[PDB]
């Protein structure tokens, strides 16, 4: 929860 | 990298240092992270990419910095912007903490050798 995924 | 600590051998839990090579390309993993300041970890690396090549981290790796910027406590959106604009040469200091980075993936836990399983 308040998660976040990026790539990089 | 290749495979280097197998079967059951203890995945290493001190500090590394990783160098990456790639240009003007994508370093070819992803970061997650929650608030700043709980840690920004690897989620997952692409196969072919310039991490899986020229580098050796694994998913569970927290980020401790980039190019000498310490991102132990980075917002997600910063530690982001740094790692895709730290420019040709990308010098990551990582540690392994898969305690910690199993809290975010469903059904998923530590074995005793240190490995991530997800049943």
């Amino acid at each position: 929860k308040n998660y976040k995924q990026t790539s990089v | 990298g290749s495979p280097e600590f197998l079967g059951e051998e203890d995945i290493p839990r001190e500090p590394r240092r990783i160098v990456i090579h790639r240009g003007s390309t994508g370093l070819g993993f992803n970061i997650v992270g929650t608030e700043d300041g709980e840690g920004i970890f690897i989620s997952f690396i692409l196969a072919g990419g310039p991490a899986d090549l020229s580098g050796e981290l694994r998913k569970g790796d927290q980020i401790l910095s980039v190019n000498g910027v310490d991102l132990r406590n980075a917002s997600h959106e910063q530690a982001a912007i740094a790692l895709k604009n730290a420019g040709q040469t990308v010098t990551i200091i990582a540690q392994y903490k898969p305690e910690e980075y199993s809290r975010f993936e469903a059904n998923s836990r530590v074995d005793s050798s240190g490995r991530i399983v997800t049943d």
